[PDB]
DNA sequence: GGAGTAATCCCCTTGGCGGTTAAAACGCGGGGGACAGCGCGTACGTGCGTTTAAGCGGTGCTAGAGCTGTCTACGACCAATTGAGCGGCCTCGGCACCGGGATTCTCCAGGG
DNA sequence: CCCTGGAGAATCCCGGTGCCGAGGCCGCTCAATTGGTCGTAGACAGCTCTAGCACCGCTTAAACGCACGTACGCGCTGTCCCCCGCGTTTTAACCGCCAAGGGGATTACTCC
């Protein structure tokens, strides 16, 4: 139903106008993008519970440490 | 209605070694790697059956293989 | 290619060396 | 009888087998081993369709990584080919248990 | 006049075979892989005559630390409207491994 | 013996030329707006304070040579082993083909 594919091809048109890709790459995109989402959500969950300050800096720290 | 293994090839195990960077062979190349396969798989299924017997519940969709093998020590992508 | 495409036991005694091939024949022809 | 030195024709075997997406595992009996593993303790799996390919490719990853680690430990010793002791070195250090 | 009995749909399994190729193995030749003992020396072996530092303990507060009033700075309900890309399809550009053509990869027995 | 004339094999530059192929395009629809409501995380002022660092003042604990000195690192060298090379053959999963009952659902027929 819902497809990120149209937005992905919009970004492609921002980069390359007339290039074609495969469906297996799309499925791997789905898997890896979603597991990145899960990991980034997991990393920045209880950081606000490390000290009594419970935002943007949580996910910023997540991307700072995973990368 | 059950089937069991017969020895895991001279040829296909040889290609397994071929992509493992092996040209000739010793007497300890074909059989033992399959033994490591069996030991690792028996350990991971031991953990899985412990998980599914402690609470006595079934499993979920094909997303289990990537998570279970990642905890095991070698997971996969592809879809 | 025939050998590749293609792919009860009996009882039989033997006799040799010292032998009396015996026959009680009324040799009357 | 064009019989050449083994190892160089084994080298061309390596070149052929290490070039494309060819499935080097002639391995539906690998699937039967997986079935024996799965139905060893439980039953009524009712799994997906292509999950056999994913689990088998994970098996390939584990076994082949073991193969390269074993060959590295073998050239570490004075024996180029795969030896069981090299595999013990490759698996025990991984934390097998 | 909606449910009780039961006649209907039906499709899905419980299971056994056509058709089937790969799956493991044989199998012979040999020659490269199998694994180590020695050469000897270099590769370490080592234990007491000869010192800086390490882990400190003699004042006074001394960079960061936990600290209780009373809040400044914000992030999530509902209700009528509406636009993003989704609900479904398949359009025009460019596909997709062995052939036209064969020099590469590898060894071997005579030129030399 | 080196060097090599000659022998074996095998898939890289671009298609087979008919279709894969990704998410534009028809617009609509369902959780986003803004119409008002609402009390909670983050925090500013606040006060000395934990254990001991600046001096002094340390006692030996590692840290450093010597005088030889005494064995094993890597490959020669050894059999030895030994298992692929790749053709060839036989164990060996998957997916339709069969003809039936169970039975969940579902209403024909009906009934209290």
């Amino acid at each position: 139903k819902e497809t990120y594919s149209s937005y992905i091809y919009k970004v492609l048109k921002q980069t390359h106008p007339d290039t074609g890709i495969s469906q297996k790459s799309m499925s791997i995109l789905n898997s890896f993008v979603n597991d990145i989402f899960e990991r980034i959500a997991t990393e920045a969950s209880k950081l606000a519970a490390y000290n009594k300050k419970s935002s943007a800096r949580e996910i910023q720290t997540a991307v700072r440490l995973i990368l | 209605l059950r089937d069991n293994i017969q020895g895991i090839t001279k040829p296909a195990i040889r290609r397994l070694a071929r992509r493992g960077g092996v040209k000739r062979i010793s007497g300890l190349i074909y059989e033992e790697v399959r033994a490591v396969l069996k030991s690792f798989l028996e350990s991971v299924i031991r953990d899985s059956v412990t998980y599914t017997e402690h609470a006595k519940r079934k499993t979920v969709t094909s997303l289990d293989v990537v998570y279970a093998l990642k905890r095991q020590g070698r997971t996969l992508y592809g879809f | 290619k025939k050998e590749n495409r293609l792919a009860k036991q009996k009882f039989q005694p033997n006799e040799t060396i010292l032998q009396f091939l015996s026959t009680a024949w009324l040799m009357t022809p | 009888p064009h019989r050449y030195k083994p190892g160089t024709v084994a080298l061309r075997e390596i070149r052929r087998f290490q070039k494309s997406t060819e499935l080097l595992i002639r391995k539906l009996p690998f699937q039967r081993l997986v079935r024996e593993i799965a139905q060893d303790f439980k039953t009524d799996l009712r799994f997906q369709s292509s999950a056999i390919g994913a689990l088998q490719e994970s098996v390939e990853a584990y076994l082949v990584s073991l193969f390269e680690d074993t060959n590295l430990a073998a050239i570490h010793a004075k024996r180029v080919t795969i030896q069981k002791k090299e595999i013990k070195l490759a698996r025990r250090l991984r934390g097998e248990r």
